[PDB]
């Protein structure tokens, strides 16, 4: 399914921010005495609207606030982490859930040989 | 967002011309070039922000240097190449490629902003004053000469010719504005800043 | 039930529970990313008087809090410390590990008094109030934060800012009146059709001596 | 290393003709390219970056299209502010290559050059050396002819020529012919006059005596 710029305006240009996981800097870098403050942590990036993917992400968003409003209020966790790894799982789940054989779509194999 | 450069550059020595990022950090997943164009554009090696990874031209194996500073938001550029046809201007300029939150697609697209302007004249000439009415700025070196009129808030109808070179080495341009003519005589006056030798002129 | 985007060679394509295919590949956790991402991109007002009217106190409904690893750089940002008009205080303190926007440019900070009829401040369109790489669903005391909604996506001398101190007279309710707070005895009113960089050319000719108080009115051409 | 050239280096079109741009590869380039425009006298701006999406703060008119070896650009209903070199550009490999900027010029009705004509200041006189100025503006084609009369002699060999380019509102050129010597060979002559042969009825000419 592709997804169609809905919002009144877009912003083509995404000047992002995050975190580098493996900013070593080897030596004394990673000390958290030595380290950096809580401002210093992150890494800019920006991201042009490349075929228009800015603005279909920015819809994305909108529309996935209602999905995830309804999860925020099922679940009692003040601070809710493992909705990346519940994909995740549920990814390997649909995949490798019951039986599998190379017989039809359910199960991904391609032994040629 | 936009970048501004700073830099004549006597004959085997080393043209030292920063490029300052104002108005966002220099740290960041970018890349940073340095383009030039010689009269009659190139490029002239690439430094990536993060770790540190300058890759050059093949024609600039051993003639060129780029380095970073993340305290006063910099890049500078020194060329010890003395090849006498490097006398032309000089710009800097990012690209962000195709990064998709740290995950870097390609390192290498559009060069979205570039920089205010640059020119440098590999030349051995010492620096001579320049001379302002009609107003024709003559007998200066070296070249560009930035003129304006009324403090700027003149612009409609003024039009300033190219600069050429007097057979004495000096160059040479005229400045001349259409005002009505029920104007002249109730004011006016150029506004000229020589930059190279630090001569302002009204 | 969420959906996630997959990026694919150009763009991005939705599947979930229902859609999936053999040619999609996940290696590693990596991969996913929550993306955080601003408001200011789909077009809403970013003025105070308009943002105030977005939010509103409810009691009852017990706060959430989700993460969200990347987001983006926004140029207003809200930090509000309303006080009910007795002098006790009306939106909860920030807990712990929850802290102020990182990337703001002009931080709104809103200093006023207003009923507060409930517990906590809610977005009435439903956005997320996003803060240190966490979106919550309300407003905490003092926090700087920004609108916005969160995404899921499935992968292949120096900067700073300036904090707008505000006057709020009933505050979250149908009259409620702004002021700018340019010094502590020179405040001017505000409106709709102020902008940001508007406010700053204020203070760059307020000049932030037995005037008092004193309230002002700007009427531009 | 890979080469790309640009063409055709000379390109003059009147407003609202379509020009396309060509610019090939000597290696292979996947949907990775990038066009530029750079003004007289103005740093180079993004015009397309991707080889098929528009930079920011760019008008819906500038179409390119291609792959592989063969790319294009595409300027729909060309303007006056459109006067500009544009350059090509390689992504996805090394090292960075552009391509021969194609200068593109405007076409316009034939313009009448006002001719202005400048006696030297008192200061320019002063240290030893005047220079009598004779202004062109607001005529094409750039094709003209000026020469001096001082005194009904022929000037040459002491003028400075310097024409500009199109101007981005106008779109037409400017000439200021500027007639240098000594103060020795000045005062020993009155009138100095200067006339223009322009395409657009007969040869202007401008005197001024000593005043
Ligand atoms: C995902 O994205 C979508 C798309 O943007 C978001 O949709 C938005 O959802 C909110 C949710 O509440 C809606 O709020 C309501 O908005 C209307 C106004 O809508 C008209 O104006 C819109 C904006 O135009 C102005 O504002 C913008 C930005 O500020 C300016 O740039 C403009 O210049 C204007 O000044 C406009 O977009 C609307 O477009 C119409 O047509 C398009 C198609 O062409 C449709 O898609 C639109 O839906 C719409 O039909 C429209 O012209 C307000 O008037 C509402 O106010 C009251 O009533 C609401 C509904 O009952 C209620 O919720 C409010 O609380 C409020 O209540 C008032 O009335 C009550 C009685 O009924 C009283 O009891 C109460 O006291 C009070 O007086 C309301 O604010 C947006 O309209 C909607 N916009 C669109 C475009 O869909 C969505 O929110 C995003 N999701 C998330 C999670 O963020
Ligand atoms: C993008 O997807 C198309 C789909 O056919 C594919 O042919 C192309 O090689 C992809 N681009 C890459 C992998 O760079
Ligand atoms: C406001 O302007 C005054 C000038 O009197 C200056 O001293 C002060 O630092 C300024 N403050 C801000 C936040 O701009």
């Amino acid at each position: 399914e592709a997804i169609v710029n809905a919002q009144p305006k877009c912003n083509p240009n995404l000047h992002y921010w995050t975190t580098q996981d493996e900013g070593a800097a080897i030596g004394l870098a990673w000390i958290p005495y030595f380290g950096p403050a809580a401002e210093g942590i992150y890494t800019e990036g920006l991201m042009h609207n490349q075929d228009g993917l800015i603005c279909g992400l920015r819809q994305l968003a909108n529309e996935t606030t209602q999905a995830l409003q309804l999860f925020l209020r099922a679940t009692t966790e003040l601070r809710t982490f493992s909705i990346l790894n519940r994909k995740a799982i549920d990814f390997l789940l649909q995949r490798w859930g019951g039986t599998c054989h190379i017989l039809g779509p359910d199960c991904c194999i391609e032994p040629h040989d | 967002v936009q970048l501004q450069e700073w830099g004549l550059v006597k004959p085997s020595e080393t043209l030292s011309l920063t490029c300052a990022v104002y108005g966002g950090s220099i740290s960041g997943y970018y890349h940073w070039n340095w383009i030039r164009l010689p009269p009659g554009l190139e490029w002239i090696g690439n430094i990536d922000g993060n770790s540190a990874s300058t890759n050059y031209n093949p024609s600039l194996k051993t003639r060129v240097t780029i380095s970073k500073d993340t305290s006063k938001n910099q890049i500078s550029l020194k060329v010890r190449s003395l090849t006498a046809a490097d006398t032309a201007v000089y710009y800097c300029a990012r690209d962000p490629g195709f990064t998709i939150f740290g995950v870097v697609i390609t390192s290498w697209s559009g060069l979205d902003s570039w920089g205010q302007g640059a020119v440098v004249t590999v030349s051995s000439a010492s620096t001579k004053g320049p001379s302002v009415p009609l107003c024709l700025v003559k007998d200066y070196f070296p070249e560009p000469v930035t003129v304006s009129w009324n403090s700027g808030a003149l612009t409609s109808g003024v039009h300033t010719f190219p600069a050429v070179l007097q057979s004495s080495g000096l160059y040479s341009l005229s400045s001349v504005v259409t005002v009505p003519s029920s104007s002249l005589g109730t004011t006016y006056i150029c506004n000229v800043n020589h930059k190279p030798s630090n001569t302002k002129v009204d | 039930s969420i959906p996630l985007g997959v990026i694919h060679n150009s763009t991005l394509q939705v599947s979930d529970v229902d859609k999936l295919v053999c040619r999609d590949k996940l290696s590693s956790t990596n991969q996913l990313r929550s993306v955080g991402l601003n408001l200011e991109g789909n077009g809403v007002a970013t003025d105070v008087p308009s943002a105030t009217k977005r939010w509103g106190f409810r009691s009852g409904v017990p706060p959430k809090v989700v993460n969200y690893e990347a987001g983006e750089w926004a140029e207003n940002c809200y930090n509000l410390e309303i006080k009910k008009p007795d002098g006790s205080e009306c939106l909860p303190a920030a807990p712990d590990g929850i802290r102020g926007f990182p990337r703001c440019r002009y931080v709104h900070k809103v200093s006023g008094t207003g009923p507060c009829a409930g517990d906590f401040a809610f977005h009435k369109e439903g956005a997320f109030f996003l803060y240190d790489r966490l979106a919550s669903t309300v407003i905490y005391r003092g926090t700087t934060f920004a609108e916005g909604v969160v995404a899921f996506l499935i992968l292949p001398s120096g900067y700073y800012s300036t904090t707008i101190r505000y006057q709020a007279t009933g505050f979250g309710t149908n009259e409620t009146e702004y002021l700018f707070e340019v010094d502590n005895l020179t405040y001017v009113q505000l409106e709709s059709r102020f902008t940001p960089q508007f406010l700053l050319q204020l203070n760059e000719t307020i000049y932030t001596n037995t005037t008092g108080k004193l309230i002002w009115k700007v009427n531009p051409e | 290393d890979i080469q790309m050239t640009q063409s055709p280096s000379s390109l003059s079109a009147s407003v609202g003709d379509t020009v396309t741009i060509t610019c090939r590869a000597s290696q292979s380039i996947s949907n990775n390219l990038a066009w530029y425009q750079q003004r007289p006298r103005r740093a180079p701006q993004l015009l397309i970056y991707a080889a098929s999406n528009l930079a920011s703060g760019v008008p819906s008119r500038f179409s390119g299209s291609g792959s592989g070896t063969d790319f294009t650009l595409t300027i729909s209903s060309l303007q006056a502010e459109d006067f500009a070199a544009y350059y090509c550009q390689q992504h996805n490999t090394l090292p960075l290559t552009f391509g021969g900027g194609t200068k593109v010029e405007i076409k316009r009705t034939v313009a009448a050059p006002s001719v202005f004509i400048f006696p030297p200041s008192d200061e320019q006189l002063k240290s030893g050396t005047a220079s009598v100025v004779c202004l062109l503006n607001n005529f094409y084609p750039r094709e003209a002819k000026v020469q001096w009369k001082v005194d009904n002699a022929l000037q040459s060999g002491n003028s400075q020529e310097s024409v500009t380019e199109q101007d981005s509102k106008d779109s037409t050129y400017s000439l200021s012919s500027t007639l240098t010597l000594s103060k020795a060979d000045y005062e020993k002559h009155k009138v100095y006059a200067c006339e223009v042969t322009h395409q657009g009825s007969s040869p202007v000419t401008k005197s001024f005596n000593r005043g």
